[PDB]
RNA sequence: CCGGCCGGGAACUCAAAGGAGACUGCCAGUGAUAAACUGGAGGAAGGUGGGGAUGACGUCAAGUCAUCAUGGCCCUUACGACCAGGGCUACACACGUGCUACAAUGGCGCAUACAAAGAGAAGCGACCUCGCGAGAGCAAGCGGACCUCAUAAAGUGCGUCGUAGUCCGGAUUGGAGUCUGCAACUCGACUCCAUGAAGUCGGAAUCGCUAGUAAUCGUGGAUCAGAAUGCCACGGUGAAUAC
């Protein structure tokens, strides 16, 4: 919940799918079976001016409006126990109690 | 020549949306196939409402999303000018795919 | 954590959705968080207005806001101008079209929500609580509730410590599923501490 | 074990010790980047491999062929 | 000619189809024995054959899939219950007093919260 | 019965005398039998010197029994040499097979003392 | 539980020839769900006792089932306290399982050859009286021996 | 071209819905003819037939102000803010959950039979190619009862092993690797080769369970770049008592 917590998400959130998360041919097509030539370097050179601000196995993908890295779900975009508040109260599309 | 595949939640809102549908193609839109069930996918997991304490407490949660077909067959031209821009029983999804 | 929401239970059941439509998940946090926003706006700015209820729909993406209140003289505003300025914002802070849609109460005393903010700008005046409470409970069987359990909590009267009060007169079936009752919960925080409020209300049983 | 294709060099471990590969280093290296290996080309240092509360100087023989450097860094004191 | 024998015996569907005229038993286009006459329900695929008639008034197709060997095998003997219907009153009173007919309806039990299996709790410590 | 000089795996089957042989373990013997010309269906006990001098000549292209424990000390002595965590952990005579130390490698670090 | 009093199950006959004695004596046996290999080391052990015995199965343990069977049992009555041994009759509801509980368990026994070579070579050893489950007899003959008479 | 693959049927397996039927519905009886209960045919289905969400005034002022909330207090060029690196996996030592075990109702090899529930578009990936395997290229196809994850396992037949820690069993390290994400050792997993214990079914004491349950043997999901025997979930096989 700490606002510079909240806003560490933001600012890596801001720039990761700005930046290299998509500006990716440095990524995968120089690292291959490809020559053994500078390539091999070339690739760590760049990520060592990259920050860890921005990779796609970097962020925790958690919840927004809480700012807490636990209780999220991939699906959802919420927390635990903010989900649930809002499922059984009825703003979840479809969602509800069964059994077997 | 229109393969109707329209996913919904209810089975009391998809009977609903699919009456319509099956309605107007016959008026004007000349002997659809017809519906069958399709069996559907219920989204089954255990979601944690827990808090910091107490794991034993659970939340059984799903979605039922119902699954059918339709499949007009004929490219009869009237069955496209009946199902030009209506969206009926909100609360579902329809497509129309030739 | 023994009592259960008596409508999380009854939602699909008896009882209306409150987010209907249809999506994949790829889109739908993405409106999730663009619904939940915008409904904390919303009753940022329509609550001297009461709001009873808001209910949102997406249908192929021209989204259906309604608004439930009691007093929507306030809420048009001069022929609409307050409604079409809201339409922008909606928009804004969703990214898809907006057509919104007033609904009307007649007697205000037919939703527990709307009673619960009677009693959040009752118990935030230093006011007698059991005269809130015994008062409206009284205005709400008189004009007929086969049903009623209002509870407050909390710091109630200065208690300084935890304490529960309730008062139910009538049939306040919390446990049949087959009947329709409504409920709402409300907060209302006084230099003291914060009161809780819990109302049901069983009117409908089919 | 690690990559199938080049060990993982950091470029401050790399190129420091590069050019003075001609000159002889004259020193301790402030090393921060312990993540790295060694090469035959970083033999005869004495670098201070990142260990927390301080920076241990580490002379490397030749027999630190295949090793990184935050393995022999004291993090388990232990007493 | 044909009569069909339903079922659902244990999550396994019995689909069986009765002639008169031989005695041979196919189970889904493969023998008795090629798949299980010295296995587990060896002969109560025979039973309700061998309760009146088996070896050469009524020859069988069966087709019975859908779960484990044992279910496929206990799908036919109560399939041929509800195929043994051309006489249907001394067919079914008949066998209905030693059993074999009713659906057996056994189902195994989901994962319940907090129950390690269908109904073994986790283990105490009391201290 | 002689094979290595020093080991007698008597009655052990072709290939499960070489499994059982101070050296090699599961996959090697077959490939033994296989580079020699052998079947794994009968004992030691039958098969000629005419092929167990050419099962110890097969075997002569691998790590044997001296060299075996002398490459394990020359890694070793590279740990002493080293200086690195698993020179430190070996260096205290500790368990030996991964990274889990704290609350049970009881086997191999012996029973408790106090 | 406290309130209910029921008893136990119906038993399945055995489909080759109807024997519940039989059927119990797999399911005593039986061990952890896998009964296909059970049932394929077990008739295959009966037949090959169908020739042990020189005549079938069902009267291959009757001349041996009085063996086991005994007569005693122990129940403590308590008038103030009480841990040892107090005889009373055992009940032949229940009786057939225990006379196939305890010659499994001396079956898990005199292992040296595979389960079926076994508990037969025991269902021999029950017929000419020379079986641990049969000195459980006269074990329980001997822990009803002593104190007659307690209620 | 014995692949429903091709016409064809829309019987059927099955599938999503609307209903249906289970109901003490009838009968014998100690008994207050009562109530009900042991109980009998009928009965796809015997007594709430399956099971589950459902927690009644509340109680220990139980836990939670580190899910969130918001008084009261305090600090605020610092208890705020930022970077690299280590820690939580450090370990004489207790205990608490579970897989592997402590072999022959078993181990190794060919062979070979059937699930249900799930998941899959900045994601899974048939097929083909290289390899013992891990896994690397090419990459159509599916936002899905069609394409895929993905070949179910114990099973069934059969050979051998035949009592020694022995073809049981495999760990806290060697050596060479394989993928992931800048990044694999202090700190990821996995495959192969090499060594091979403890332990020979147990003391106090104590835990799970009334059926298709226990025991169980595989599968999938979540969490996720990676990262479980565990959590939650799927189904296969399949007991025992209830005096
Ligand atoms: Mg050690
Ligand atoms: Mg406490
Ligand atoms: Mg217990």
């Amino acid at each position: 919940a700490k606002q510079s917590m909240k806003a560490r998400e933001v600012k890596r959130v801001a720039l990761a799918d700005k930046y290299f998360a998509k500006r990716a041919e440095l990524k995968a097509i120089i690292s291959d079976v490809n020559a053994s030539d500078e390539d091999r370097w070339n690739a760590v050179l760049k990520l060592q001016t990259l920050p860890r601000d921005s990779s796609p196995s970097r962020q925790r993908n958690r919840c927004r409006q809480t700012g807490r890295p636990h209780g999220f779900l991939r699906k959802f975009g919420l927390s635990r126990i903010k989900v649930r508040e809002a499922a059984m109260r009825g703003e979840i599309p479809g969602l509800k109690k069964a059994s077997w | 020549r229109i393969r109707i595949r329209l996913k919904a939640f209810d089975h009391r809102l998809i009977d609903q949306a699919t009456a319509e549908i099956v309605e107007t193609a016959k008026r004007t839109g000349a002997q659809v196939r017809g519906p069958i069930p399709l069996p559907t996918r219920k989204e089954r997991f255990t979601v944690l409402i827990s808090p910091h304490v107490n794991k034993d407490a659970r939340d059984q949660y799903e979605i039922r999303t119902h699954l059918r077909l339709v499949d007009i067959v004929e490219p009869t031209e009237k069955t496209v000018d009946a199902l030009m821009r209506l969206d009926l029983a909100a609360g579902v999804d329809v497509q129309i795919s030739l | 954590g023994q009592k259960v929401h008596p409508n999380g239970i009854r939602l699909g059941i008896v009882k209306p959705w409150n987010s209907t439509w249809f999506a994949n998940t790829k889109e739908f946090a993405d409106n999730l968080d663009s619904d939940f926003k915008v409904r904390q706006y919303l009753t940022k700015e329509l609550a001297k207005a009461s709001v009873s209820r808001i209910v949102i729909e997406r249908p192929a993406k021209s989204i259906r806001v309604t608004i439930h209140t009691a007093r929507p003289g306030i809420v048009i505003g001069k022929k609409g101008e307050d409604v079409e300025k809201l339409r922008k914002v909606v928009a804004d802070i969703a990214g898809v079209p907006a057509q919104i849609n007033i609904a009307e109460v007649r007697k205000p005393e037919l939703d527990a929500k709307l009673v619960a903010d009677s009693i959040t700008s009752q118990l935030e005046r230093r006011v007698m609580f059991r005269r809130a409470m015994k008062r409206a409970v009284q205005n709400a069987m008189r004009l007929g509730a086969k049903g009623i359990k209002v509870e407050v909590s909390g710091r109630l009267g200065g208690a300084e410590i935890a304490r529960t009060e309730w008062y139910r007169e009538g049939r306040v079936p919390l446990h049949t599923l087959r009947a329709d009752i409504d409920y709402n919960t409300s907060e209302a925080h006084t230099t003291y501490g914060v009161i809780g409020v819990k109302v049901w209300i069983f009117k409908g049983e089919i | 074990r690690s990559l199938k294709k080049g060990p993982f060099i950091d470029l401050h471990l790399l190129k420091k010790v590069e050019k003075a590969v001609e000159s002889g280093d004259k020193k301790p290296l402030r090393t921060w980047s312990r993540r790295s290996t060694i090469f035959p080309n970083m033999i005869g240092l004495t670098i201070a491999v990142h260990n927390g509360r301080q920076h241990v100087p580490v002379f490397v023989t030749d027999e630190m062929v295949g090793h990184k450097l935050g393995e022999f860094a004291p993090t388990r004191t232990y007493r | 000619n044909q009569y069909y024998g339903t079922g659902r015996r244990k999550s396994s569907a019995a689909r069986v189809f009765i002639k008169p005229g031989n005695g041979k038993i196919v189970i889904n286009q493969r023998s008795l024995e090629q798949y299980f006459g010295r296995e587990t329900a060896r002969m109560v695929v025979r039973q309700p054959l061998e309760l009146v008639d088996m070896v050469e008034k009524l020859d069988l197709y069966i087709t019975v899939k859908g779960g484990g060997i044992s279910g496929q095998a206990g799908a036919i003997r109560h399939g041929i219950t509800r195929a043994l219907m051309e006489y249907d009153e001394s067919l079914r009173s008949e066998l209905r007093k030693a059993g074999f007919v009713t659906r057996d309806a056994r189902q195994v039990e989901r994962k319940k919260v907090g129950l390690r299996k269908a109904r073994r709790r986790p283990q105490f410590s009391k201290r | 019965a002689r094979i290595a000089g020093i080991n007698i795996p008597d009655h052990k089957h072709a290939v499960i005398a070489l499994t059982s042989i101070y050296g090699v373990g599961k996959t090697r013997s077959k490939a033994i039998l296989a580079a020699a010309g052998i079947a794994e269906d009968v004992k030691i006990s039958e098969l000629s010197e005419g092929q167990i001098d050419t099962l110890r000549d097969e075997v002569a292209k691998f790590v044997v029994e001296g060299d075996l424990r002398r490459e394990i000390s020359m890694s070793i002595k590279r740990l002493m040499d080293l200086g690195c965590y698993r020179g430190l952990r070996h260096r205290r005579g500790l368990p030996v097979r991964g990274q889990r130390t704290k609350t049970n490698a009881r086997t191999r670090k012996g029973p408790r003392k106090p | 539980p406290r309130r209910r009093v029921i008893g136990q199950r119906k038993i399945l006959p055995d489909p080759k020839f109807g024997s519940e004695l039989l059927a119990k004596f797999v399911n005593i046996l039986m061990v952890d769900g896998k009964k296909s290999t059970a049932e394929s080391i077990v008739y295959s052990a009966l037949e090959t006792l169908a020739q042990r015995s020189g005549k079938s199965e069902l009267e291959a343990f009757e001349v041996a089932l009085e063996n086991v069977r005994p007569t005693v049992e122990v129940k403590s009555r308590r008038v103030g306290g009480s841990t040892y041994q107090v005889p009373v009759e055992v009940r032949p509801v229940r009786r057939n399982a225990l006379a196939m509980r305890w010659i499994v368990e001396a079956a898990r026994k005199r292992g040296d050859k595979s389960m079926a070579l076994r508990l037969a070579n025991e269902l021999s050893d029950a017929a000419e009286n020379k079986g641990t489950a049969v000195k459980k007899r006269e074990d329980v003959h001997r822990m009803a021996e002593a104190n007659k008479a307690f209620a």
